RNA sequence: UUAAGUUAUUAAGGGCGCACGGUGGAUGCCUUGGCACUAGAAGCCGAUGAAGGACGUUACUAACGACGAUAUGCUUUGGGGA
RNA sequence: CCGAUAGUGAACCAGUACCGUGAGGGAAAGGUGAAAAGCACCCCGGAAGGGGAGUGAAAUAGAACCUGAAACCGUGUGCUU
RNA sequence: CAAUGGUAGGAGAGCGUUCUAAGGGCGUUGAAGCAUGAUCGUAAGGACAUGUGGAGCGCUUAGAAGUGAGAAUGCCGGUGUGAGUAGCGAAAGACGGGUGAGAAUCCCGUCCACCGAUUGACUAAGGUUUCCAGAGGAAGGCUCGUCCGCUCUGGGUUAGUC
RNA sequence: CGCGAGCUGGGUUCAGAACGUCGUGAGACAGUUCGGUCCCUAUCCGUCGUGGGCGUAGGAAAUUUGAGAGGAGCUGUCCUU
RNA sequence: AUGAUGAGGUUAAUAGGUUCGAGGUGGAAGCAUGGUGACAUGUGGAGCUGACGAAUACUAAUCGAUCGAAGACUUAAU
């Protein structure tokens, strides 16, 4: 009834991503395909990558259909932050934070 | 008219070379606000080729740059002279037009909207 | 030319009610079904 | 603009360097303290 | 039906509670290592080249021990028991 | 007497990263499980990841690995505006 | 029957944390920690139940202390806000073909442009392997990256006269 | 003695120098004189513009009254009588 | 500034191009004549002409999709 993908320490951060799971977030499988191929981000290759590998799952383990297929839920989630410096005036260093992202998507047949 | 964030002298430049090579491949791939500024260059240098008289010619010979293409049985032509004997023909009946453009999507590394202006 | 003080948890997630992307314009494809983006070119089939 | 330490092989191995730390007593002493230290480059 | 009066609904977002996740490395439990001592050895090593090192040495290969062209060691006695 | 912000600076290739021309100055960093049994195969993906199946008492014990608090970041919503 | 605001401050009674002595106990039929709860005492605080947790720990009496943190522009470590803001470090790029999961950014080609007492060729000082050919894409490149002064593998410096 | 996170920096009030005066001297004088680094990416209130949401007991397109509010508001000379 | 405002989306002049014109510049190119040459003259107010005016669907506004009412109670006239 329900299936479940994650990609874990994607190089993105977490409130980048997070715009575009604003959309794709109870919407059909079809839609929701549709819109993150067509949506000009940087996160949207990385999380339509996470979608048809949970729309993989459920064909290949509980054998429910991809047409009913609702997204029950998707979200994405802080990472290991990697740190770094950047080298500024005056002999000063001011830090950089590369951020990741642990997102989530979670399919449903809208049904128990 | 349009800037296209740059310079006089880049800028003519840049509009001439994209209309020669507009002119060699019969359709190339950019962004929109140069196709939108490249269609009004070609299209006038085509009128300059439906007319053919040698002052047309010699006044076409500012914008096109100087390229030669290698036709089928190692043939041999200038952009001038494909222009004045190729295209000439092709458009001495259509009275306007001479170009068309196809919206495509972003691409990747910026939001710029590619496009593929074409000879029609 | 400071922040005087913090901004709360509630003054920032007000401050961004209105920055979120749109949906993008899509429509279908009528040769291949796909979606596409209106005016475009479809990028799966190659029409209109 | 020209800074410190324009480097040069051999003022650093002459001014500094084993040979001249054995050349005087004080320059005896600081290689006892940094074995005392355990230290791995001794001039 | 028309007047005059009253009152919802709304939530772009936010508040408070609740549930479920993430990061983060506190807490508890643990000890490879330390600290302070007591008792008994010992309290000088070098031109017989010392202390420290450098370069090496393995079947392959860098590091750390170990050992030096007889180089991941060689001879011998006594143990030694797969 | 201390139990990893303690106890040596150093429980871990530490007077080492590193810093300085040099004297010198000097860190941070322990913990999977009883056993490595360290996840055969399958599925999405170029890969990183993941989801099953299997190992195990336990895999929100899967190698950044015991417990896993708070700041902080999210996803739902009962009552409000 | 009377008294009970209180700062510097004096006096008294106590609650808690670690360890030790003894006695008596609890513990994989689940300890300590952790989280939740609408529980108890005058307070410091004490229990109980349910989850996670996978081995130690309470209670009584008495002893000792590295014994109680909210402030020291305290120290160390994490994470915020400013904010998706400033910045992206002097400059001319365009387009066709190819390569790939992916291309303004990599390879080839044409055109265009910049330097040219130099952004050209040598050679010193200094740096030491950055040199070359394959391969890779985590990280480093202020973007991307199939690329590289990055990573992996294997190579490369030959003098009687310099 | 409005206004330097709006501007200048001539005077004054750092270090240099010099003259007059005082001090044995180092130095000194609100006595002169020449010279002398003006940093800051705006969080909040405030203010000038410009959007979205919702309410106006149905959903809409256009024209509107005006409770209020703001802006103007100066004045010369010549001729005639 | 962006978003708004306004003119338009084929049953179409919204923008580009084409044609004509306004305005600007000032005698294009190639010829022929004359000059040793530097040049001059006629063709021919010619040639060119970004935003300005008009006509023309030649090219692009092709396809499509989303949102959007069914009208509360109370009392008095009705
Ligand atoms: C570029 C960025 C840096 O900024 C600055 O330099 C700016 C320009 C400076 O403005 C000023 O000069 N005054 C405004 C101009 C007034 O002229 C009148 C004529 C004079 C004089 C004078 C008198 C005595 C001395 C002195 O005795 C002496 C010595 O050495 O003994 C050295 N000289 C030079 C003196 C000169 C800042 C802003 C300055 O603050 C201001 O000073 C005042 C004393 C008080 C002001 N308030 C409190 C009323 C204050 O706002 C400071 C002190 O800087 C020197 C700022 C401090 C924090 C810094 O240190 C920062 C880090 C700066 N350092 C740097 O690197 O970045 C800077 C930001
Ligand atoms: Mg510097």
């Amino acid at each position: 009834m329900e299936a479940k993908a994650v990609a874990r320490t994607i190089r993105i951060a977490p409130r980048k991503v997070r715009l575009v799971l604003d959309l794709i977030r109870g919407k059909n499988a079809a839609e929701a395909i549709a819109i993150l191929k067509l949506t000009n981000k940087a996160s949207s290759p990385v999380i339509e990558k996470v979608l048809m590998s949970a729309l993989a799952n459920a064909e290949h383990n509980y054998d429910m259909n991809t047409d009913e297929l609702v997204v029950k839920e998707a979200y994405a989630n802080e990472g290991p932050t990697l740190k770094r410096f950047r080298p500024r005036a005056q002999g000063r260093a001011s830090a950089i934070n590369k951020r990741t992202s642990h997102i989530t998507i979670v399919v449903s047949d809208g049904k128990e | 008219y349009r800037k296209l964030g740059r310079t006089s002298d880049q800028r003519k430049a840049m509009l001439r070379d994209l209309a020669t090579s507009l002119i060699i491949s019969e359709r190339i791939e950019t962004t929109e606000a140069r196709a939108k500024e490249v269609r009004s260059v070609v299209e006038k240098l085509i009128t300059l080729g439906k007319k053919g008289d040698l002052a047309s010619r010699r006044n076409a010979a500012k914008t096109l740059r100087n390229v030669e293409i290698l036709n089928e049985d190692e043939t041999t032509q200038t952009a001038l002279q494909k222009l004045f004997g190729e295209i000439a023909e092709r458009y001495t009946e259509r009275q306007g037009g001479y170009t068309r453009i196809l919206k495509q999507g972003p691409r990747r590394g910026d939001g710029a909207e590619s496009v593929i202006i074409e000879l029609v | 030319a400071v922040p005087k003080r913090r901004t709360s948890k509630t003054r920032k997630n007000k401050r961004r009610t209105h920055f979120k992307i749109s949906v993008p314009g899509m429509t279908e494809c009528p040769n291949c079904g796909e979606y596409k983006l209106s005016h475009r070119v479809c990028k799966n089939c190659g029409s209109y | 603009v020209k800074r410190t330490y324009q480097p040069n092989k051999r003022k650093h191995s002459k001014v500094h360097g084993f040979r001249k730390r054995m050349s005087t007593k004080n320059g005896r002493k600081v290689l006892a303290r940094r074995r005392r230290k355990g230290r791995k480059v001794l001039s």
